[PDB]
């Protein structure tokens, strides 16, 4: 029973041996700690914002729309209806992101290697509308508590539907060199085996729990923005293994595509922040032009706005699972403090359990499997 | 409104279990597979001649910063600091006083582009489009110190870049 | 005298996108 | 309340506070207080000694049945006599709902450990005691999981500077990676952006 | 330019063989673009 | 419109130079000093003062919404011009 | 009066035998660190250090105080002897990098302002 | 895409599928790189008149959270946090995958 | 019958009639030792009377699952467990009994 | 169950605090004064904790300020004085409490704008 010590995305790992089984598997975690917490208490509400878009920097807007979420309830505003269906939007392409990369890199880490440039092409397709909508490729920023900094340019809508209508051919290019290939299942079924009582017990959340046949989805049962004006399925697994979980992913890629096309066809007119400018800052020429305009501008972006005293936990339907924050105001500009709550923290601290009486080849299965980025859960 | 993923009983023909059987003796879809990756062989490649041919950007995009003046040629920063205010990495530096004929601007605007994360917050809050994030993106250093822009360097930035920098501003301000 | 212009979907709508699983079977028994 | 305004909902908030009442009455010997906010979140506030009976109460309960710990954190107030507050989120998938559990402590008192009760509270806690120095009693393993390692101090605390005591570098006379009181090129710089005029006059307090 | 070809090989620059002080028949850089054909052949407008 | 030090360096806009004792001068040794040429003050010293028939002008540093904020600027004194505090632009009234 | 609720000692008899027990445990493990870990240091100097850091809480009159510091020292044993740390983290407690620091007042007074 | 007729039969034999309808290179079918000017209306608080600030201030509606139970200061039915949830349904479009 | 309850780790119960009143009749032998005045003892009765009525009005299962509004009975007869276990452990804690202390003066005070 | 121990607070040891920040910075606990500049008393409700000013250095590259005292940015808010003097004694710094400033309430009157023969009789108004 010898010991083993993987180390240095990074991630150190002290695992006890006995033959070729994992007895055991503790997991060492901090390298990518950076005091994301502490600094924000250092900020304003919009200066604190663009952390959210480096703690899960795979499903940036997602990060953004929680944030967001959370202190639009304390701040008891709502965003316009555009912005909202805006927002669906982008979280959906932003889902379609954030499983290719997952499902990819489980795949190159089992040693396939191929679909990840096949799809990582349409991930830079995507890049490209994140930066034509915010002028950035990744870090974005474009998400705020008031709705969306920018209109999207006269063109974009056009080129998300001409993208999407072109997708599901990719993701039956990846299934066909996945799912039914004998040497993929030999390394994902039955792998990783969590029972629904200990998933729900252990923390876990998003597909972590819909693969062992739990139907929740927050999208479903508390939505947020416009989601309950779109229809969609949930997949369900019934063997809580790798493998199923595998094909919930595909299949939520299928139903983002369809919330999309939904999307690009209810798209409404009108403003995309809200009409209050001590919350949303004025336009430009508002701003040139009005007394009041530049009042509000100089205050939103020297001081920034108060929030009501009070504290909320807002959570959504992450492509990783359940994103949440704790958000406790204290009648200033800046936040009290503001705690993240990451799926992938918990679904780590489960990997022990989740590995127990497995080779030393199917913990980097259960790693892929469990959809895990160190921004979010070091924080 | 739920879907099962994998929730299929195979059939127990002697039919289906011969398929099946030919499938595990003779390699079927792992052929299938092979098949995709040649059909894959013999399509185009995405693949684009860089430094000759670029990437496709927009006129928002955010790149090097860059200090901007009016037609007249007088410089368009008043020091009214808000961008220094609102940098959420604190990388802007700002220092003024009165100018010789009277006038209120700057005598040091440094700004850390090693401390920058490049939000544009900064062009956002300013309210005479005095500094501006430019669309250049190629201005890689060997050293850490040329990093760290003076006024100087941003004037000259700016002197560089106006052309693009005007085009952009007039493809875009409708929006803001 | 000028309209409200934003980028809107055309009237009609966007055509059908496809997004069903589609593997086909080849064929041999 | 035009459309800028976010609407409220009534039925929310009358069941949230009749569900507080019940669990207020059933566990009379913890509970000290209970509250809903305005935004329809149900917060209950407690005696520390009740953390194991309270969130046991609440998971195993036929008509709570709060199976998911959603998050475990604390909070750091210095003007407070016990200066921590620990708060539990629990979500009910059952019922549809979503409860916060609130006690204190100080730097001195223990807090019962609640991985008995949910699993997924061990690295949390471990959080905890990394970051705010609450010791958590008869923990499976209790140690650093965010800090490095040999840090000293808690960084989560308000007296705690933003930068930290010490800076890492490498020395080549000794040839490895070495830990020196810290020195800043450019100091952070402090902004006092608090307004005179308070803004929300229905938080206002009594002028003692 | 060929429109025939797909879209990010459409467009594209023969660098010079001397610039400012410098021989660059082998040695080219993306920065020796001036900005005015920056902005063209970067896709950020229609028009050269 | 640059000028030179007794020692040789260029002089900025704000009137920056490293004296003769200075060590910090070595950082500029088979390197340069990177200076603007186009000092704003000069620039905006050579605009001509624009001829208005009323006491009050309004300027907005031209292009509209692409300019400054707009200001009102009083021409009562003849003694001087209106300054316009955004932009630098003089006005006066038509005197004589 | 003033009653609190225990952390692991009723009173500082208790809380001394643990600080005892912890001592023990690291004056032990001192050999093995110096040779697992390559240093540079002797084992004599190494428990030098060991006692100099037991010494430096020395003032302490109170059991909590104490068996929480036992605590944070016996997850610094553990961290040494699972080799979690690195040589760098073992050598953080010898400061061999640092400048020395006068504590007369003419040597202050000459450096700085800092009293 | 410029692919010969035998290359696109034998891509689209081994491929399973007709390529050349759904192709993954982009062509003139993506819109224009210059665009007309947009317009972008207005919020519905751009009104002229009757429009006054405090009919219009969410944050100012916001209170402190209502206290039940304060410890310092009939048949009763048991009660849940809320309704119990209901049954999913289905999937009438596609149930199984 | 049915089979594969569809959660992970869920057996399916064959008779589950008889499985919900002999733990329900646990519950109310459990509870009948807790003082009277207790809320939780008469809540938790009044639910697993509710609840024992149903099932004993009940011979399909179907519909016994719509009626008790769990759904899927083997999950139900877990919940049943689960309040057993509770109802032990409680009348060990007795939290029926006054508050154990007052907090300090401010202690819930915010803001500050 | 209880210990019953009588003694001063002390969690010095336990803070991670370098020997030298404890026994020789000076904080000050106070409520802060009004900004003269404006007429708002908002920012004059609290108590104030902070800590004495050290150095502060040109860089030599790109002229910026640099500190070497990791508290120079660290204010903390106490409800009562009293909070404050215990925080600061259990955390072993030495405390100078300045008592709180209030202004006297002033007897105002419109009328004597326009006296008969008192001196507060208004040359303008
Ligand atoms: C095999 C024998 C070689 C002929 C050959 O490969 O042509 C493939 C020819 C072109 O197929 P394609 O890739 O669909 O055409 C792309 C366009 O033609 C692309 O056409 P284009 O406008 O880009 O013109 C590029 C041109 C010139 O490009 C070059 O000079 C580079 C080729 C250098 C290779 C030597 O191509 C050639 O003439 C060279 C072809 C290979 C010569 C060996 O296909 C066939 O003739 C079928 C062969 C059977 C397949 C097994
Ligand atoms: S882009 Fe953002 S980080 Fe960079 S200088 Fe501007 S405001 Fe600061
Ligand atoms: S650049 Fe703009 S925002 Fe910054 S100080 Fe100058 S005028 Fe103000
Ligand atoms: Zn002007």
């Amino acid at each position: 029973n010898l010991t083993l010590n993987f180390g240095p995305g990074v991630l150190r790992l002290v695992m006890e041996l006995s033959g070729e089984m994992v007895r055991k598997c503790d997991p060492h975690i901090g390298l990518l700690h950076r005091g994301t917490e502490k600094l924000i208490e250092y900020k304003t509400y919009l200066q604190a914002l663009p952390y959210f878009d480096r703690l899960d920097y795979v499903s940036m807007m997602c990060n953004e729309q929680a944030y967001s979420l959370a202190v639009e309830k304390l701040l008891n505003i709502q965003p316009p209806p555009r912005a909202q269906w805006i927002r669906v939007l982008f979280g959906e392409i932003t889902r379609l992101l954030n499983h290719i990369m997952a499902v990819t890199t489980h795949a190159l880490d089992i040693g396939a290697m191929t679909p990840f440039f096949w799809m990582f092409e349409e991930r830079e397709k995507m890049f490209e509308f994140y930066e034509r909508v915010s002028g950035a490729r990744m870090h974005a920023a474009y998400i705020r508590p008031g709705g969306v900094h920018q209109d999207l340019p006269l063109g974009l809508l056009d080129d998300i539907y001409e993208f999407s209508k072109n997708f599901s051919f990719r993701i039956d290019e990846l299934e066909e060199m996945l799912t039914n290939n004998r040497i993929w299942r030999n390394r994902t079924v039955d792998i990783g085996v969590v029972t629904a009582e200990d998933a729900l017990n252990y923390g876990f959340s998003g597909v972590m729990l819909r693969g062992s046949g739990i139907q929740w989805d927050l999208r479903k049962t508390q939505p947020y923005d416009v989601y309950d004006q779109v229809e969609f399925d949930v997949p369900i697994g019934s063997r809580g293994d790798c493998y199923d979980r595998y094909l919930c992913r595909v299949e939520e890629m299928r139903q983002s595509l369809r919330i999309i096309s939904q999307c690009l066809n209810k798209m409404p007119p009108g403003e995309i922040k809200v009409d209050d400018a001590k919350v949303s800052p004025p336009k430009r020429a508002e701003m040139k032009t009005s007394m009041e305009s530049l009042i509000h501008h100089f205050k939103l972006y020297t001081e920034g706005y108060q929030v009501p005293p009070g504290a909320t936990y807002t959570a959504i339907e992450a492509p990783k699972g359940e994103f949440g924050v704790y958000l406790v105001s204290d009648g200033s500009s800046r936040p009290y403090r503001c705690k993240i709550k990451a799926p992938g923290f918990a679904h780590l601290a489960g990997l022990d359990k989740m590995s127990k009486g497995h080779m030393l080849a199917d913990v980097v299965a259960i790693i892929g499997t469990q959809d895990i980025v160190f921004g979010e859960v070091d924080r | 409104t739920y879907k099962f993923v994998n929730m299929r009983e195979p059939s127990m023909d002697m039919k289906s279990v011969t398929d099946r059987a030919a499938q595990t003796l003779l390699w079927t879809e792992l052929v299938r597979g092979l098949g995709m990756t040649l059909s894959y062989l013999f399509r185009e490649p995405a693949t684009i001649n860089y430094p000759f041919e670029k990437g496709p950007l927009s006129p928002r995009f955010r790149g090097e910063h860059a200090l901007r003046r009016y037609p007249s040629g007088e410089e368009r920063c008043i020091a009214c600091k808000l961008c220094e205010a609102v940098c959420p990495a604190q990388a802007i530096t700002i220092e003024a006083e009165p100018r010789a004929d009277g006038s209120r601007r700057t005598t040091r605007y440094d700004i850390d582009m090693t401390k920058c994360i490049y939000c544009g917050f900064c062009q956002e809050a300013c309210p005479v489009d005095a500094i501006v994030e430019g669309p250049n993106f190629e201005f890689s250093t060997e050293t850490h110190e040329e990093l760290l822009y003076n006024k100087e360097k941003l004037l000259n930035n700016g002197d560089k870049w106006e052309a693009e920098i005007a085009a952009n501003i007039q493809a875009d301000y409708l929006y803001r | 005298a000028s309209k409200v212009k934003q980028d809107m979907p055309p009237p009609g709508g966007y055509g059908p996108i496809d997004y069903k699983r589609n593997l086909p079977r080849r064929g041999l028994s | 309340t035009r459309p800028t305004i976010r609407p409220r909902n009534d039925v929310v908030h009358k069941q949230l506070s009749a569900f507080g009442q019940y669990v207020a009455e059933i566990l009379p010997k913890y509970v000290q207080q209970v509250q809903v906010s305005c935004f329809n979140e149900l917060e209950i506030f407690i005696h520390p000694d009740g953390v194991i009976p309270v969130l046991t109460f609440l998971r195993d309960h036929t008509n709570a049945q709060f199976k998911s710990l959603a998050d475990l954190t604390a909070v750091d107030v210095p003007t407070r006599q016990n200066r921590f507050e620990i708060v539990y989120n629990l979500l009910s998938l059952r019922f549809n709902s979503r409860i916060r559990v609130k006690t204190y402590t100080d730097e001195l008192t223990p807090i019962e450990s609640s991985v008995t009760v949910y699993k997924a509270a061990n690295w949390y806690e471990r959080e905890i005691w990394d970051m705010f120095g609450v010791f958590f009693a008869n923990h499976p393993d209790l140690r650093r999981i965010l800090t490095d390692y040999g840090f000293e101090g808690h960084p989560f605390r308000k007296d705690f500077p933003l930068s930290g005591y010490v800076e890492l570098r490498y020395d080549d006379e000794v040839k490895r990676v070495v830990a020196e009181p810290v020195e800043l090129a450019q100091e952070f710089r402090k902004f006092d952006l608090n307004s005179p005029w308070e803004a929300f006059p229905a938080y206002r307090q009594p002028p003692e | 330019e060929d429109n025939k070809q797909f879209f990010g090989r459409h467009r594209w620059v023969i660098y010079t063989t001397e610039m400012n002080g410098r021989d660059t028949f082998w040695d080219v850089d993306g920065s020796m673009v001036p900005p005015e054909w920056h902005r063209w052949l970067h896709c950020m407008t229609d028009d050269p | 419109g640059v000028r030179t030090s007794p020692t040789g360096e260029k002089v900025t806009h704000t009137g920056q130079a490293y004296d003769d004792g200075d060590y910090r001068r070595v950082r500029f040794s088979d390197r340069q000093k990177e200076v603007n040429e186009n000092f704003a003050i000069d620039l905006i010293a050579e605009q001509p003062v624009s001829e208005v028939g009323s006491r009050v002008i309004s300027c907005d540093g031209g292009g509209g919404a692409l300019g400054h904020p707009r200001v009102y600027i009083n021409l009562d004194k003849e003694t001087k011009t209106g300054t316009c505090g955004y932009c630098g632009l003089q006005f006066r009234q038509p005197h004589h | 009066g003033t009653s609190v609720k225990p952390i692991f000692s009723r009173d500082m008899n208790e809380a001394k035998r643990r600080v005892r027990e912890l001592y023990r445990a690291w004056y032990r493990e001192v050999p093995n660190t110096v040779h697992l870990f390559q240093l540079d240091i002797s084992v004599k100097q190494g428990r030098d250090k060991v006692r100099e850091m037991f010494m430096k809480n020395a003032h302490v009159t109170d059991p909590r105080v104490v068996d929480l510091l036992v605590i944070k020292g016996k997850m610094e044993l553990e961290e040494t002897i699972n080799v979690w740390k690195q040589r760098t983290h073992i050598m953080r407690f010898f400061h061999e990098t640092e400048a020395p620091r006068p504590t007369d007042f003419l040597s202050k007074f000459y450096v700085g302002h800092d009293p | 895409a410029s692919a010969t007729r035998v290359i696109q039969l034998l891509r689209n034999w081994a491929s399973g599928r007709d390529l050349q309808a759904k192709l993954q290179l982009r062509y003139q079918e993506i819109s224009k790189r210059t665009q007309p000017p947009p317009k972008l209306p207005v919020g519905p608080s751009h009104k002229l008149s009757n429009n006054y600030y405090c009919t219009r201030d969410g944050r100012r509606e916001a209170m402190p959270p209502s206290i039940v139970m304060s410890s310092q200061k009939t048949e009763k039915k048991a009660v849940t946090p809320a309704p119990p949830i209901k049954r999913w349904e289905l999937s009438k479009d596609q149930p199984y995958l | 019958l049915k089979k594969t309850t569809g959660l992970v780790g869920l057996a399916v119960c064959e008779t589950p009639h008889e499985r919900l009143k002999i733990l329900y009749t646990k519950i109310l032998d459990v509870l009948g030792q807790i003082p009277k005045n207790a809320a939780y003892r008469k809540y938790t009765e009044q639910i697993t009377n509710e609840k024992l009525g149903m099932v004993k009005a009940e011979p399909d299962v179907k519909k016994l699952e719509e009626q008790l509004q769990g759904g899927q009975i083997e999950e139900v007869i877990l919940q049943a467990e689960n309040e057993l276990s509770l109802a032990r452990k409680m009348l060990r804690w007795k939290p029926w009994e006054p508050l154990v202390e007052e907090p300090p003066a401010n202690q819930w005070k915010w803001p500050i | 169950q209880l210990i019953a121990v009588d003694e001063k607070l002390d969690i010095t040891t336990l803070t991670g605090v370098p020997e030298e920040h404890i026994k020789t910075r000076k904080v000050r606990i106070f409520v802060p004064a009004r900004n003269n500049m404006q007429s708002g008393v908002n920012n004059t409700k609290k108590w104030k904790m902070e800590f004495d000013t050290r150095e502060r250095w040109e860089n030599p590259l790109m002229g910026w300020s640099s500190t070497a005292d990791p508290l120079s940015n660290l204010v903390l808010t106490f409800s009562t004085k009293e909070d404050a003097v215990a925080f600061a004694e259990k955390n072993g710094w030495s405390f100078d409490v300045e008592e709180r400033k209030v202004p006297k309430p002033k007897s105002k009157s419109y009328g004597a704008n326009f006296s008969w023969n008192k001196r507060t009789r208004v040359s303008t108004k």
